[PDB]
């Protein structure tokens, strides 16, 4: 099937300036059709049923701030945040939604150094 | 003939800092190129068409500006980092901007 | 990979005619042009000449020209091709010419210019 | 009604630019001639000579020479087109041979060189059995001395068995027009004060291009295209000084070359059905092969082109011309073919001048070759045989391509040399004007009117 | 029966401008294409200038945009303005009518324009 | 508005022309769109490839309303956020050069809604007739 | 029979759902049908069957009432003879992987009967135009 | 742009036998569309405005009778008159309307001798 490989599994990095994570994939989500792409990143507090931040791979969902921004097309594929708040650090995900089965990314843990 | 200056010069910084290194070009309407010598070492293309970066060079060089005023800006210094920098129009070159470590 | 390899250092007499060779190696020889760049100590860089190693069509430096010759060697074989030899003879030598010489290419990129020279030999060293 | 209903409309004028293969073709004259006696007759299409043409109001497109297209593709086809006029051809594998050369037969001047050597060899004859002893006359420039007695070789022994040119088959230059295919459009720019960069004001659309007769000299580009009313210089950017600058002058400066000396083709058995077509005797004198260009005409457009020089480059400057700083044979002395015969003429009386900001006929000395190693391969040479009698050929300078050198260190004075270096510089002084787009209907616009199911 | 008389002016300044009208009688302004021909006294004819039937102008290249041309639908005539005279626009000037297989159908008068001071 | 005129009127002469007056000569660029030892291999692929952009077009038109219309209608409404300009200010004011770059972002939002609508007449067609 | 739902939606994904939720989903298979020294041959042949292919296809919807509606009703009824089973056992139960085989015996039948009825539909329609 | 050369600059002769006139043009005007051509032959008297004398390169005006001939396709194109009369004598005109600019011919100035 597809396999998303997130390719860090943590960063514990201080608060207040930007970060960035990564998300490659075993197969390119870019639909030749619509010209648009498919990722899901999502977002999990502790203990807490998950929210969409980005859709269709750079969209960012109602209710986001602008200091989020999903980048990038092809197999590889960048959540860059502008700048980390405490309501942020915790567990991003990345989901293709192309194909069944649908398959998650592996989970970056982002907390606080 | 194109007369480049190089305007900082010699300028100390310390580690984790950020670096603005300014070129000033005689005759205007052309771009930039920017190079990286560090002693005893065989020098490196770093920024190209002003704004474009090269081959295996990391994104906290920034090149910026236009007409007679060029823009090196490198970020979070390294320690390998400091070192002389040249300003290249076509044939011409600046005299270097040696960024020493305060 | 891309590799400019020169000829080591050496040590010549005021008056002489100094050889210094270049093999480039790692690319279709034909296509790019070749710089020559040196730099003098408390003077900087100074452009020498290019040479289009295609029928060797040089260029020199103006306040260079009577004293600089280029010429190349090309690679004829179907078996090896992505080689070739430039040349440099300086000639003239004063002892205002102690300085360490380059042959330089420019990027294979689509906005490389001539001048953007990516691709970098270790240089040589001339005492005069 | 202040909501609009979309609609879509085929067949709408619009275009974006495209990289697309034009397809060759040629004049009903041209398309005349058969049997390859010049390149691919009938592998192209016939069409008119000056292919219709529509004009386009209100339009205004931006151009590029050099980052163009269809230059690359034209340089591909030529040199492709070339090689493939080969293959039925006879290679020089026996031919490779032990030469003994000794002198032509002339009053010898111990100064100065004969630049031809009577060459005896063994040749193999048809029979398999019996070889022969036979006589050639060659150039310095295509044998070598290789190491009492005096043998020699040819040059390329080492490289490749070299593919005679045949007889048959011409190279004289008949235009080509570059005709597009359905579902694109070629746009020329009638504009006169354009230079190649930047918007166009006045385009036109046109099915085919005009004729392009494909000239190869490398200085001095010959029987070119005009330019309308003034002389045109073309860069891609000034200050850079490894860019050509491609010199269109208004009126064309006629050169006369010849060969004077009156040549014996003979003809060699090599074996069963190959033939070695060399020289015999040379009738009469021996002469230096030349040109001649006019005096005045030449120094009035070396005035024109001053004239238009000083505008990128302030009034106050002196501007000079020297020859070539060095190069192979023909990057520095200017090539051409007149009729089957590749000449290598010497520019330094031309390229002499100086210009400072306030019925004689130029005789320039010519070199011939016989083996050729045109566009620079690494294994394929040409044999090209002699041609009978005297050689006189008319052509029209058209342009120069110019190179301004390194100024550096206070240049009062700019200096330009000639020099051909890649032969694309001569097929962009013909496809400057023209584009490619692709045509694309299929646009889409609101009006106000909903589909009544 | 379908005339067009011109009108307008024929004595103007090098390197100043003129206003030449064409009413027409004969035919409906609504389908027809108009058009602009001057002659050059014991020259050749040559166009200068057409209108659609709804205001689509089309000029030679040596006008520039020099000359404009109005067809007034209302007031049933033909206008041509120009401005900035030059010394080479002394002709004579002819508004014709266009047919659907060759243009200049019906043909103007004419006016003699001599730009001269 | 079309008029008595004898000039040619050929292809891609109306480029610069309006949009409200390049569209009565549209039937001009549809008819010049189609018909126009190795070197048949490249003028063969370009004839097969002008032919597969004309079916890729006519299949574009085939699956909306308007199969061989050249002026169709359709029933989605024009979103005023795509172009917010006024309807007066394009058919005599602008031309399809500079149209195109205009909605050439809004593009590919618009086909798929073409698309939407036409399968949704079409099933609205299907149940009309079925509940006859 | 369509609603909201984000996944892709593609080439052949509803060959194994019911043949009444396929038929909500014909404009994707219909759009990934056509557009997809010696091998150009190879490649050029290719694609001039896949062009040829789908000109026979449209040609034989051209003769029929439906050019490009992609969903179109005609006037021969279904004969019970053919599949004898009941309408609420096929759009509800098989695919159109299995209704291929129930009916590709009696396939060329049909054809047949959809051209006549379509030339007779042509014949009465230019009959009531001429008798008016 | 389109040339459009005539090929004599006068012709003087006597009245009552026939002439040919020719135009050539540096474009073939011949509208493949159409599969008709595009001239406009033209006379104009002296002191007089012009008037059309054949149209879509063959066919004479009304008003106009039968002792004229447009003839040709293509690039080169002939205006043959069978008998000369004494309304006759001035200046034919070709006219290329295939394009803009439209440009006309140099005028053959017909005369009697
Ligand atoms: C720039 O442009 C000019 C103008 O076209 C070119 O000049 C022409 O060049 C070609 C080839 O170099 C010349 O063609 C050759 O001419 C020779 C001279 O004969 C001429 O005169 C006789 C009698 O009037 C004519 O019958 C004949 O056709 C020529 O017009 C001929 O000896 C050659 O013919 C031989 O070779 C051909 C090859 O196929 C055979 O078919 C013949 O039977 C015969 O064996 C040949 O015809 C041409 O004459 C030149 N024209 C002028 C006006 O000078 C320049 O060459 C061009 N510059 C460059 C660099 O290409
Ligand atoms: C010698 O002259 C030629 C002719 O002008 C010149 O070529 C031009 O180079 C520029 C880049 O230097 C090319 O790129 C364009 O640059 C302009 C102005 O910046 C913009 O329209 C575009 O650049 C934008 O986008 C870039 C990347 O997206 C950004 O980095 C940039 O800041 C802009 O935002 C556009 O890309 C231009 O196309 C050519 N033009 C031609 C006609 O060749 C050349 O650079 C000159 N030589 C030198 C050394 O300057
Ligand atoms: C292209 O053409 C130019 C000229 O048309 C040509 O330049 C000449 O080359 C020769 C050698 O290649 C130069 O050298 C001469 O060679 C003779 C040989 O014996 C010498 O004797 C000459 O010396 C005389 O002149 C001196 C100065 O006047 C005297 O001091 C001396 O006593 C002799 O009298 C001379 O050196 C020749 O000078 C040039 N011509 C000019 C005007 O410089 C060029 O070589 C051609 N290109 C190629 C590639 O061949
Ligand atoms: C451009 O013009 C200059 C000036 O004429 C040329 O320089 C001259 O080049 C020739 C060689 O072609 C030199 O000739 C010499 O001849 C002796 C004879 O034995 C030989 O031993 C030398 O090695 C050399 O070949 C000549 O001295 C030289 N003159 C000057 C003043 O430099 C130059 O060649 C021209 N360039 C081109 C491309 O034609
Ligand atoms: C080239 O050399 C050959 C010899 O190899 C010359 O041919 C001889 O010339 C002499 C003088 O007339 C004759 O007596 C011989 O009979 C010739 N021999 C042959 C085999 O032909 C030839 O004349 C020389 N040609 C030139 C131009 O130098
Ligand atoms: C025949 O050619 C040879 C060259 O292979 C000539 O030998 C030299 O020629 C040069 C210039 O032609 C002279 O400057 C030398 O002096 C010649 N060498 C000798 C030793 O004289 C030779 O002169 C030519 N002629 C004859 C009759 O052998
Ligand atoms: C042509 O072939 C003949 C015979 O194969 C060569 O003549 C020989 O040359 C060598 C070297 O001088 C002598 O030792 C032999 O005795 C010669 N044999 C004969 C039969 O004469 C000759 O060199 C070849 N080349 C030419 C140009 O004649
Ligand atoms: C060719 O002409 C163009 C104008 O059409 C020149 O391009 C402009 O040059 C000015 C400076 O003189 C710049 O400020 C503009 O931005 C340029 N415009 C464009 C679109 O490039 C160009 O310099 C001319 N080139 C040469 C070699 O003369
Ligand atoms: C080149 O030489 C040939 C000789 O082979 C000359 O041809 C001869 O010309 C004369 C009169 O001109 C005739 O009487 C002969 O019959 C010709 N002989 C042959 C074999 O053709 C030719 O004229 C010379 N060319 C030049 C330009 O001088
Ligand atoms: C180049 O050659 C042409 C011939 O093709 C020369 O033109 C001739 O010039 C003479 C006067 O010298 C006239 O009598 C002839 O009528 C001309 N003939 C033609 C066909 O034009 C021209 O003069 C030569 N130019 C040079 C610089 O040598
Ligand atoms: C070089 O250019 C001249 C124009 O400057 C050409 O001469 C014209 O040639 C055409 C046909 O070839 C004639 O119709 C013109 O009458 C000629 N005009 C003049 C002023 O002579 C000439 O043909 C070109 N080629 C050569 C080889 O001279
Ligand atoms: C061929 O021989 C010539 C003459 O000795 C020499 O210059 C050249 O380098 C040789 N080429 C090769 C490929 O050996
Ligand atoms: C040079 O002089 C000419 C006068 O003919 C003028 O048009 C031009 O602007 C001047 N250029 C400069 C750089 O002064
Ligand atoms: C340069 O010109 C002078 C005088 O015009 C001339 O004597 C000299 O020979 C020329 N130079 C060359 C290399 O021909
Ligand atoms: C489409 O995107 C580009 C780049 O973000 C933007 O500049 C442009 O304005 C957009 N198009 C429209 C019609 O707004
Ligand atoms: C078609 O023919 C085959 C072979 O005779 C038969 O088994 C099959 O049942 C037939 N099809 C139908 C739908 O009856």
């Amino acid at each position: 099937d597809i396999v998303m490989t997130q390719s860090p599994d943590s960063l514990a990095v201080s608060l207040g300036e930007r970060v960035t994570l990564n998300c490659k994939s075993s197969q390119s989500l870019l639909a030749s059709s619509n010209n648009k792409n498919y990722l899901a990143w999502y977002y999990q507090k502790p203990g807490q049923a998950p929210k969409l931040l980005i859709y269709w791979a750079s969209t960012r969902e109602s209710g986001v701030p602008n200091r989020f921004s999903g980048s990038g097309s092809g197999s590889d594929f960048t959540l860059t945040i502008s700048g980390l708040q405490a309501e942020d650090v915790a567990v991003y995900y990345c989901q293709q939604y192309y194909t069944t089965p649908l398959t998650f990314g592996g989970g970056t843990k982002v907390e606080i150094k | 003939e194109i007369v480049l200056t190089q305007s900082p010069g010699i300028l100390s910084l310390s580690p984790g800092e950020t670096a603005t290194l300014f070129c000033k070009a005689s005759q205007g309407g052309n771009a930039m190129t920017w190079y990286q010598k560090r002693r005893g070492q065989v020098p490196r293309l770093l920024i190209y068409d002003t704004s474009r970066r090269a081959s295996g060079v990391p994104d906290r060089f920034v090149g910026s500006g236009s007409g007679t005023d060029f823009f090196l800006t490198i970020n979070k210094l390294d320690r390998e980092d400091f070192a002389v920098y040249y300003c290249q129009q076509f044939e011409f070159f600046g005299l270097g901007s040696e960024l020493e470590v305060h | 990979q891309v590799q400019l390899v020169q000829s080591g250092a050496v040590i010549k007499t005021p008056g002489s005619s100094v050889k210094i060779s270049c093999r480039a190696s790692g690319y279709n020889f034909r296509d790019y042009s070749i710089h020559w760049v040196r730099l003098i100590p408390d003077k900087g860089f100074e452009w020498i000449g290019w040479i289009k190693p295609l029928w060797g069509a040089v260029s020199y430096a103006r306040q260079l020209q009577g004293r600089v010759s280029m010429t190349r060697q090309l690679s004829q074989d179907p078996d090896d091709p992505d080689w070739g030899v430039a040349y440099m003879e300086f000639s003239g030598l004063t002892p205002a010419d102690t300085a360490e010489y380059f042959c330089v290419r420019r990027g294979s990129c689509d906005y490389c210019g001539d001048f953007p020279w990516q691709y970098w030999g270790q240089g040589t060293v001339v005492v005069v | 009604a202040e909501n609009l209903w979309v609609t879509v409309y085929y067949g709408v004028p619009v275009w974006k630019d495209a990289e697309t293969t034009l397809f060759c073709a040629s004049d009903a004259k041209a398309y005349e001639t058969e049997k390859h006696n010049v390149w691919a007759t009938h592998a192209c299409v016939p069409t008119d000579p000056n292919p219709q043409e529509i004009h386009l109001e209100n339009v205004t497109e931006e151009f590029n020479m050099w980052k163009n297209n269809m230059v690359e593709q034209m340089h591909t086809d030529i040199i492709s087109l070339w090689d493939q006029s080969l293959k039925p051809c006879v290679k020089l594998t026996p031919l490779c041979v032990t030469l003994q050369c000794t002198n032509v037969t002339n009053n010898i001047t111990d100064d100065m060189r004969g630049e031809l050597k009577n060459c005896s060899f063994n040749m193999t004859t048809e029979l398999r059995d019996k070889k022969q002893k036979v006589y050639s006359l060659f150039y310095r420039l295509d044998v070598v001395q290789i190491n009492s007695n005096k043998e020699y070789r040819l040059i390329n022994c080492n490289t490749s068995a070299c593919t005679q040119a045949c007889p048959k088959v011409s190279f004289e230059p008949i235009p080509i027009h570059y005709c597009a295919p359905a579902g694109f459009a070629i746009l020329k720019c009638k504009d006169k004060k354009f230079n190649g960069t930047g918007p166009c004001p006045s385009v036109s659309t046109v099915q085919c291009t005009h004729g392009i007769k494909p000239v190869v000299s490398t200085q001095l580009l010959l029987n070119g295209s005009l330019a309308e009313e003034e002389v045109m210089i073309r860069s891609e950017n000034i200050t850079n000084n490894a860019k050509n600058i491609l010199v269109q002058f208004n009126t064309p400066v006629q050169i006369n070359c010849t060969r004077p000396n009156n040549n014996t083709r003979k003809s060699i058995r090599i074996g069963p059905g190959q033939a070695f077509y060399a020289t015999g005797d040379i009738i009469g004198d021996i002469r230096q092969a030349h040109c001649n260009v006019s005096k005045a005409t030449w120094n009035e457009t070396l005035g024109k082109v001053v004239k238009q020089l000083r505008k990128h480059f302030g009034n106050n400057t002196i501007i000079r011309f020297a020859n070539s700083s060095g190069g192979d044979l023909e990057v520095t002395t200017h090539s051409f073919n007149c009729g089957g015969e590749f000449f290598y003429c010497n520019t330094s009386g031309l390229f002499n001048s100086t210009w400072i900001s306030n019925n004689d006929s130029i005789t320039l000395p010519c070199r011939i070759k016989q083996i050729i190693n045109m566009w620079q391969r690494i294994g394929q040479c040409m044999y090209a045989p002699p041609i009978q009698g005297v050689i006189r050929c008319v052509s029209n300078i058209t342009g120069l391509i110019l190179t301004r050198d390194g100024g550096s260190t206070n240049s009062t004075t700019e200096t330009f040399r000639p020099g051909g270096g890649d032969m694309r510089d001569n097929w962009r002084s013909e496809l400057y004007k023209y584009k490619v787009v692709k045509i694309e209907p299929l646009g889409v616009a609101p009006t106000r009117c909903k589909r009544r199911v | 029966e379908v005339q067009l008389v011109e009108s307008g002016g024929g004595l103007a300044k090098p390197g100043g401008s003129l206003r030449l009208s064409c009413a027409a009688s004969g035919f409906t302004f609504s389908d027809y294409y108009m058009d602009w021909v001057r002659q050059a006294p014991g020259k050749g004819l040559e166009w200068v200038s057409r209108i659609s039937n709804s205001g689509i102008t089309w000029y030679t290249d040596s006008v520039r945009g020099r000359f404009t041309i109005f067809r007034d639908n209302a007031k049933n005539t033909l206008y041509l303005q120009m401005n900035s005279l030059r010394a080479e626009d002394t002709a004579v000037y002819y508004c014709t009518k266009e047919s659907a297989a060759a243009i200049g159908h019906y043909w103007g008068q004419g006016v003699l324009v001599t730009v001269s001071s | 508005a079309v008029g008595i005129g004898a000039v040619f009127l050929g292809f891609l002469g109306a480029a610069g022309s309006t949009m409200g007056a390049a569209s009565m000569t549209l039937t001009v660029q549809a008819r010049n769109l189609l018909s126009g030892t190795v070197w048949g291999i490249k003028q063969l692929q370009a004839r097969v490839l002008a032919v597969e952009r004309y079916l890729r077009d006519q299949q574009l038109l085939g699956i909306w309303g308007c199969s061989g219309k050249l002026i169709c209608c359709t029933n989605v409404p024009w979103n005023s956020s795509w172009s917010n300009r006024n309807l007066s200010e394009i058919w005599d004011n602008m031309t399809w050069l500079q149209w195109d770059k205009e909605i050439s972002n809004y593009t590919q939002i618009i086909y798929g809604l073409l698309e939407e609508s036409q399968n949704q007449q079409e099933k609205n067609e299907q149940d009309l007739l079925a509940l006859d």
